[PDB]
RNA sequence: AGCGCCGGCCAACUCCGUGCCAGCAGCCGCGGUAAUACGGAGGGCGCGAGCGUUACCCGGAUUCACUGGGCGUAAAGGGCGUGUAGGCGGCCUGGGGCGUCCCAUGUGAAAGACCACGGCUCAACCGUGGGGGAGCGUGGGAUACGCUCAGGCUAGACGG
RNA sequence: CUGGUCCACCCGUGACGCUGAGGCGCGAAAGCGUGGGGAGCAAACCGGAUUAGAUACCCGGGUAGUCCACGCCCUAAACGAUGCGCGCUAGGUCUCUGGGUCUCCUGGGGGCCGAAGCUAACGCGUUAAGCGCGCCGCCUGGGGAGUACGGCCGCAAGGC
């Protein structure tokens, strides 16, 4: 499946801060701010130049392991979005947005995404009252992103929903704190939202 | 100020030694020469003077350029009469192209304008006042009229194009326009303003050089009448 | 001579290349329509109909730019670029959704049409397609 | 100031007595993303030297491309001796598609979606002056019927 | 949780062992006592219930070039004429309308493909609806170009 | 005895044209067959030198052959290493050979230098390797190999 290991080299190899986890991403115990240099014995010799390959390649592994998502499904998403009508980029980080584990990680249900998935996965999660265990679900507009009624009582999602109560959630979404309950409103723009990722560069790793 | 018995002084020359470019500035051949439609040398003296003036009243160098025996001092006359840069003597390749490093070399010469206006140390070695001496002898053999260009000119005129072609192409590479006396054996299409004549006869060089200072003098203040010449 | 409308573009191609004022083509009814076309278009001044020597020409009197600054002051064309497509070795033919856009737009396709001689923006205004003759720009 | 990009710095020998002696060439493309690039190609003993030099090459050599939302006015196809540069009008969710060199050129040169294909030989310098040539060659519906 | 890889192409570097041996290798190439190229290790890169390898097809290959190549010296002009078939053919006018162009029309099954919606928790998969096309049959139309039949011409060619 | 070709006149014919797979003819030298001829030269061959050696280079000899007729062979650095035809795109200069009105002009050849343009460069450039059209031939990495096999041709050699 996913990922599934060692989150902060990820952030150190990508050179960027990566939100990964959550809490922790904004305390001082932050690998970025410790030691803001590639894992491994290597981090602190000097970069030498790299190839535009190797830069393109960095640009899409950052967009990819922001989602925790696999290099197959991040593809076809990719696939789905050229032949797609309109502007490819956009499109693409769309349709990456729209997957439920993300909207779930978006409403504030989860801390992470990586949280939001097992939240989803065990079925804590509701689509227009609909139960939908699977992270790959395509979240459309119109759509109720709920809390399990029968999972409402978790401390989790409570603690993370307590900290929702006035929090601004992104234009293209709402949420109903209290009620537990959030909706997607549209497909957001490449400037409604600000990844620290150049999608053209992304473009052109496939196109190779 | 142009006149119209230029004709008692050149109307062109040269047997078949031309450039067909030249074609539409000729008359007929008639002594087995190229002679020179003088009305279309009316004409373009019209369009030529007209530019000549212009940059005069504005206040702009126009350096002129001749190196054949004949036009030698001809032009150091009626240039010095503008108060105009010249280059008379050896055509150095990048005066214009490279002109900062060649101005470098008035420097030189202006350091030993200075230097020999004495003393500042005779007191050098015996061998050596030969030497710099011989040095700005040499300068002023070539930097002479050059020196006066502090900067790139604004246009130049050139006697001989075919035979200047390096100062046309130099002023051409770096935009700066070119005004020429050019007979049938010069390239029209490199030449801004032409005055299409005979650039040999000394006397035509006169006519036509002369004639032009009187426009550059008369445009930017006062006038005057005859200019030094052989006959 | 086995293509006079090749020779014609030819004629014109090597005239413009050395920047004469006009060029004699010997003449002919389906000449004079392409030409008909190059001038309506402005990519030529115009032609008449001359006589060489006691034979029907076409006179094509040529356009270029304006005279250019730099080391190379020799004018832009106004016909950069003139062939033909359709040949006594291959005949082509378009129908009116074929017809090509020539240089997006910037350049014209000439046709001959059972409605006669037409620009690409002709022959698809008046729906038909036809020979491709040439193309110009 | 504009943005500069070295496209190739390479070494080369010449032979001598007791051995070969180098010195080093730099392709470098200049640009600002509005309209304007330029290309110069330096020499010289070092790396940045040459690297330097051909900065000022680069921007004595300019050439003004005439750019519309991001794509070029029309289909151009240049020679430089054996080296062919196809160019081609692309919409906006394109993207610049073509090799690295010309993908320098074009880019700086604000160029933003565009179709592209090298043909012939594929030398990096002969191709980076094909396709410098290529936007020299560049014209406007203003343009040409100003012309005619 | 595994598999490949970390000399360049090509993303990922160090220690030891070895010492033109053992071995690696897709191409270029690595190995002769300080090997980022062999073998292990640490570390790293890339994918992940897969990862790699072999085989084969298209691509990159405008490297059979219709789109879209060439032949002085790189591979490439027949040793040279003569001429059969074939390919190709000057200026003007008319008939026909063969090629060619246009319109109408029939045919182009279903599946698949593309756009939309919808059903299996999503997807794969599947259902529902939509838009075509060349090609050929038929009917009507156009005549510039090519063809054909007819009549003129002299600029090609031939003859005096 | 006989072919090609150029010019001037602009008299006749009225597109009768271009190319050209096959076919046919011609095709340097060497070579072959039958017969002549044979001075000089000269493969093979013999000898002398040279040289470390010298089946060579040099020297002294020397037979085919070199020559003629007829019949074969059909190759080549058979080269401009550049197919033929037509139209178009600066000129300068030397030359051969026609016609002018004889300065010079204009045809047709043969060179050189060069406009634009071409070219990887060298170079080409109105005798194109420029810009175009037509038709033919040909190339598709080096060796294996112009080999093998088949076929066709040849007296053979050997050719395609
Ligand atoms: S902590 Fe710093 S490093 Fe570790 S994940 Fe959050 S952001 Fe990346
Ligand atoms: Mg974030
Ligand atoms: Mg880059
Ligand atoms: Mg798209
Ligand atoms: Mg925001
Ligand atoms: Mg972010
Ligand atoms: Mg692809
Ligand atoms: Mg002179
Ligand atoms: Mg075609
Ligand atoms: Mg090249
Ligand atoms: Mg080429
Ligand atoms: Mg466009
Ligand atoms: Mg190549
Ligand atoms: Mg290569
Ligand atoms: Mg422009
Ligand atoms: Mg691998
Ligand atoms: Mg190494
Ligand atoms: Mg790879
Ligand atoms: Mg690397
Ligand atoms: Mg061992
Ligand atoms: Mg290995
Ligand atoms: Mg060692
Ligand atoms: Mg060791
Ligand atoms: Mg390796
Ligand atoms: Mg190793
Ligand atoms: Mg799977
Ligand atoms: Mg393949
Ligand atoms: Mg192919
Ligand atoms: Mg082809
Ligand atoms: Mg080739
Ligand atoms: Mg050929
Ligand atoms: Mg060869
Ligand atoms: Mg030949
Ligand atoms: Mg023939
Ligand atoms: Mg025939
Ligand atoms: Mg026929
Ligand atoms: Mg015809
Ligand atoms: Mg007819
Ligand atoms: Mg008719
Ligand atoms: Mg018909
Ligand atoms: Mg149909
Ligand atoms: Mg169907
Ligand atoms: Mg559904
Ligand atoms: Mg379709
Ligand atoms: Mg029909
Ligand atoms: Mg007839
Ligand atoms: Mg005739
Ligand atoms: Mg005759
Ligand atoms: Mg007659
Ligand atoms: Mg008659
Ligand atoms: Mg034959
Ligand atoms: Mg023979
Ligand atoms: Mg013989
Ligand atoms: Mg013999
Ligand atoms: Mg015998
Ligand atoms: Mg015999
Ligand atoms: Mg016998
Ligand atoms: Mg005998
Ligand atoms: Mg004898
Ligand atoms: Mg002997
Ligand atoms: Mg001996
Ligand atoms: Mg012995
Ligand atoms: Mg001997
Ligand atoms: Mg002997
Ligand atoms: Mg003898
Ligand atoms: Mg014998
Ligand atoms: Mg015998
Ligand atoms: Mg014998
Ligand atoms: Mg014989
Ligand atoms: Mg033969
Ligand atoms: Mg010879
Ligand atoms: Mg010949
Ligand atoms: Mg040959
Ligand atoms: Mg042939
Ligand atoms: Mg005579
Ligand atoms: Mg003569
Ligand atoms: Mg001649
Ligand atoms: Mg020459
Ligand atoms: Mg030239
Ligand atoms: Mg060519
Ligand atoms: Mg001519
Ligand atoms: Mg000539
Ligand atoms: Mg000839
Ligand atoms: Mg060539
Ligand atoms: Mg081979
Ligand atoms: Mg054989
Ligand atoms: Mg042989
Ligand atoms: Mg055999
Ligand atoms: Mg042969």
């Amino acid at each position: 499946g996913r990922y599934i290991g060692p989150v902060c080299r990820l952030c150190r190899r990508e050179g960027v801060k990566l939100y990964l986890k959550g809490e922790r991403c904004y305390s001082p115990k932050c690998a970025m701010e410790r030691r803001p240099y590639p894992p491994g014995q290597h981090g602190q010799k000097r970069a030498r130049r790299p190839s535009d390959y190797a830069v393109r390649l960095r640009e899409k592994q950052k967009l990819r392991r922001i989602y925790g998502i696999s290099e197959r499904q991040f593809r076809n998403l990719f696939e789905e979005a050229s032949k797609k009508k309109g502007v490819t980029g956009s499109v693409f980080l769309g349709l990456l947005e729209s997957r439920l584990d993300n909207v779930v990680y978006r409403l504030g249900f989860a801390v992470s995404r990586r949280q939001a998935r097992q939240l989803v996965r065990h079925g804590h999660i509701t689509v227009n009252g609909r139960r939908v265990d699977l992270p790959s679900y395509r979240v459309r507009p119109g759509d109720e992103i709920a809390v399990a009624e029968k999972s409402r009582n978790l401390e989790l999602i409570r603690q993370n929903l307590e900290a929702m109560k006035g929090r601004k959630v992104g234009p293209w979404l709402s949420l109903d704190v209290e009620g537990m309950k959030g909706k997607f409103l549209r497909l957001p723009d490449r400037e409604d939202l600000a990844l620290p990722v150049n999608e053209q560069l992304v473009i052109e790793f496939y196109s190779r | 100020v142009k006149e119209l018995l230029e004709a008692g002084v050149h109307f062109g020359h040269e047997r078949k030694r031309w450039n067909p470019k030249f074609a539409r500035y000729i008359y007929a051949e008639r002594n087995g020469i190229h002679i020179i439609d003088l009305q279309k040398t009316m004409e373009e003296l019209e369009r030529t003077f007209r530019f000549i003036e212009d940059l005069a009243m504005r206040g702009g160098t126009i350096l002129f350029v001749g190196t054949k025996k004949q036009a030698q001092d001809i032009v150091r006359m009626e240039a010095e009469r503008a108060g105009m840069p010249y280059v008379n003597q050896r055509w150095l390749g990048g005066m214009l192209t490279n002109f900062k490093t060649i101005s470098q070399r008035v420097h030189r010469l202006e350091e030993l304008e200075a230097l020999f206006a004495s003393p500042e140390i005779e007191e050098r070695p015996k061998k050596e006042q030969v030497r710099l001496k011989h040095e700005l002898e040499r300068l002023q053999k070539y930097l002479s009229g050059f020196r006066l260009l502090k900067r790139l000119p604004d246009a130049i005129f050139v006697v001989d194009p075919t035979k200047e072609a390096i100062a046309v192409r130099e002023a051409r590479k770096l935009f700066i326009p070119v005004i020429a006396l050019a007979d049938t054996d010069s390239d029209p299409d490199l030449v801004d303003y032409i005055i299409p004549g005979n650039d040999d006869a000394i006397r035509s060089i006169q006519l036509i050089l002369s004639r032009a200072v009187d426009l550059i003098i008369q445009a930017r203040g006062g006038v005057v009448e005859p200019s030094p010449s052989y006959a | 001579l086995t293509d006079p409308i090749a020779d014609m573009l030819t004629r014109i191609r090597n005239a413009t290349r050395v920047y004469k004022e006009s060029t004699d083509v010997p003449a002919s009814r389906f000449k004079e329509e392409i030409l008909r076309i190059l001038a309506r278009e402005g990519f030529i001044k115009g032609y008449e109909r001359v006589d060489v020597d006691g034979k029907p020409y076409l006179r094509v009197y040529l356009k270029y730019g304006p005279r250019r600054q730099g080391p190379d002051p020799r004018p832009e064309q106004v016909i950069h670029h003139i062939r033909r497509i359709s040949k006594p070795g291959r005949r082509v033919y378009v129908g009116v959704k074929e017809i090509p856009r020539v240089r997006r737009g910037l350049g014209i396709a000439i046709l001959s049409t059972s409605k006669g001689v037409l620009t690409d923006r002709e022959a698809r205004k008046l729906g038909v397609g036809g020979e491709l003759i040439c193309e110009v720009w | 100031d504009f943005e500069e990009k070295m496209i190739l710095i390479r070494r080369t020998a010449r032979m001598q007595a007791g051995g070969r002696r180098f010195r080093f060439g730099a392709l470098v493309v200049v640009g600002d993303r509005q309209g304007r690039v330029g290309l110069g190609f330096g020499k010289a003993p070092e790396v940045p030297l040459a690297v330097q030099k051909a900065g000022y090459y680069a921007r004595r050599n300019m050439v003004e491309v005439p750019l519309q939302n991001g794509t070029i006015p029309h289909e151009i196809e240049v020679e430089f001796g054996a080296s062919k540069i196809v160019l081609k009008p692309a919409a906006p969710g394109t993207g610049v598609i073509a090799g690295a060199v010309p993908r320098a050129i074009l880019e700086l040169a604000g160029v933003t979606d565009i179709l592209t294909k090298e043909l012939g030989s594929r030398n990096p310098i002969n191709i980076a002056y094909a396709t410098m040539e290529a936007l020299r060659q560049l014209r406007t519906k203003a343009d040409v019927e100003r012309l005619r």
